[PDB]
């Protein structure tokens, strides 16, 4: 869930903490965020809404679902 | 239909000339494949310049191509043939990945598109497949679209 | 050869874009028969005009790939495929009759030309035949050229 | 009216830019004849590719010029000047026949099409004439056209 | 001292769509020089200036004075000379005392009319009319200087 | 209330012009009676340098005029009617004479072409404009026109 | 040098109008990095297609520019400005991937090329970066070429 959000920005995965808020600090596109998304329903299936995805702003706040 | 024809592309696409690359839809499976080609003519101003005396069909409008025929796929699996909609609609490339030029297309080839759908979410459409010449691959793509209002 | 492609067709005939309306020979027969075609795509300028909302082929560019096609199997049954011969003749056609349009073409179609030889003398060439799409015979029409120096 | 200018002739003709082929009407006569003409310039496309370096006017352009003036006869015979009922009809073009072709036409020429009404039956309208550069027959053609509904 | 499209073809320069000459009817060296251009819908211009009104934009009819005005300029000091012309340009400096009064649109004949107002060595100022049927359709004064080629 | 900067969609809703004879791309600042300037980028990829001239690509004078004209046009009529599309369909700038052009830099593919001009008489209908073509701050032509709005009647 | 114009551009690269997608190369390091642009203008024929009334510079085409720039980079590296062994080349692209477009390019814009070589080896080029309009990434891609003789 970790090497997922690092290999999707650019990032290394010391930067991604629960901490890090993907826009603010990961400096996410919207086009970064729409892809992030279904890269990680991609990784363990599942489905997010853009209901819940919306209000998703940290690695937290993802990581519990 | 079973078969669809540019007047019909032309109520669902919003792109003209010279930028509408599809010329019939042969095949179509709502939300899962579509088959479509575009004829390749000398009488086609992109040879002027592509390239004198050695006519090439440019790699990078064969990935349009592919495209409009996903998009057409995205737009009829979304809202079935209505010609009001599309109208307010536009399609936007947002990624391309995975492309491979395998054998250059000239005038006389009959470019077939071979897109199936590798996931779709409300308005992002991700899809992938094949061009292709005679029964042979000559291009491959993989490539997302976001369908967008014209505002 | 009996296969020629848009390259070998550059070096026959002098018609260049827009008015180069053969893409490919199929089927050449030295003083008999040839068989090419031209794809037809929304792609082309012509479209802009004949019709907006309807493109239509128009018949008059039909008959003109017929010439370009029967004037390219007259060059042929006289002097081969050679292109520094092609640089010194015009195939100058006179008159065209028994034109007969059945069938619209539209973008996607492959247009087929089917011409025979009717009579050929010395230099003046008599072609006739149909332009073909999926078997069926979309427009018919005969030609008489004069091949002279360039 | 008698004389009709490219105003005009684009409420009548559906054909558009690169196709419409008559500039100007300078005579009708109702169910008789039609003198049109269409300035030929280098500045247009087809003079591109026909040919390079030797600028010569299609002389199938010419036969589709023909057409659309015989066409505005036709329909202006019928129902006058009526862009409404205009966009309501075709004049769909059957046959062409005994064309000549005998003076190239080149850029600064004044290309005039002379059609006459050779039969007109129900929708089925028969024009033939002439075109003409400085008064002489440069080419000839006889056309058979139908009108119908869009 | 009548100049075809072909003529004209090798004296300047200008090709495809900047070349708004077709013909030179009347060639006075270090004098006057009468020259036209056919206006015809059949232009790539007229899609834009403007859409359902083609009039010919007032611009290019000073830019086909400055053409006229440039084949005399160059043929007055070396005659005919294709060769020479290669290795030459007449770069327009000024342009001068334009006045537009009546809209040139398809069918017209657009006549450049140019005289020597002022020649000293490689500076060359001409002026006069644009004129259909006739009619003084737009005015201008050009200054222009033979260059080489580079 | 105008604003002061333009892109091409509102060009288009107020300008006539069509390809390919709009040749104002964007307007940067806008005074309404007082000045505008405006421009235009030159690329290789326009039909015009087919022309003028195979191997040599020079962006030609008169159509450094013509983008000036239409940037006045530009000023003309938002001068009388600010923001205006519907009235703009029915309404023409009519080009009358032109005077005091020169033209001391070439224009070339790659150039970014301004147009910066100032009203030097505004009497009702008719704009007499004046001013100056400039790439990367260089004055690349000069030019005066005399322009009338009427009907596109 | 490391400025070349229209002119240069016409002396090495094969593509005419309307396929030529690069107006000029503001700085080149051999065998490391380019940076070109090319001007968006109203004035060019594919807005009449995409779209009528909302034109926006096709994606496919910023990829081409890129891969004009990054041929431009190759051929030069290898033998620098010259135009008599460029009439016996070509660069042929083989492969495009990781392309994303994050903002529309319309016109009135200057499209720039940032592109560097990531490997080459031989004739064997691959290339990457970005496209920018003042300073922001509008596109980015990746893509691999062979140089070939030219036929
Ligand atoms: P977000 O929902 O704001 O996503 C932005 C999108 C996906 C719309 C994209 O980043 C964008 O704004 N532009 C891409 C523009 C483009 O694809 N241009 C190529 C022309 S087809």
């Amino acid at each position: 869930i970790q090497a997922v959000i690092a290999e999707q920005l650019n990032v290394d995965a010391a930067q991604v903490t629960p901490e890090a808020e993907f826009v603010k600090d990961l400096g996410a596109d919207s086009l970064d965020v729409v892809e992030l998304i279904m890269a990680l329903e991609e990784k363990f299936g599942i489905e997010i809404p853009d209901e819940q995805a919306e209000k998703i702003v940290n690695v937290g706040d993802v990581v519990k679902y | 239909q079973s078969q669809f024809f540019i007047e019909h592309i032309l109520q669902i696409l919003p792109h003209r000339y010279p930028m509408l690359l599809v010329d019939r839809i042969t095949e179509l499976q709502a939300n899962q494949k579509i088959v479509a080609y575009k004829n390749i003519t000398f009488n086609e101003d992109v040879f002027n310049g592509h390239f004198p005396n050695k006519p090439i069909f440019p790699g990078v409008l064969i990935v349009e191509g592919m495209a409009q025929s996903g998009g057409f796929l995205a737009f009829t699996s979304l809202w079935g043939f209505d010609p009001e909609i599309a109208k307010t609609k536009i399609v936007a490339f947002m990624t391309i990945d995975k492309v491979k030029f395998r054998i250059p297309v000239t005038p006389g080839d009959r470019l077939e598109y071979h897109l199936e759908v590798l996931k779709h979410k409300g308005m992002i459409w991700q899809v992938g497949g094949t061009a292709q010449v005679d029964g042979k691959v000559v291009a491959e793509a993989e490539l997302k679209a976001m369908i967008a209002e014209r505002e």
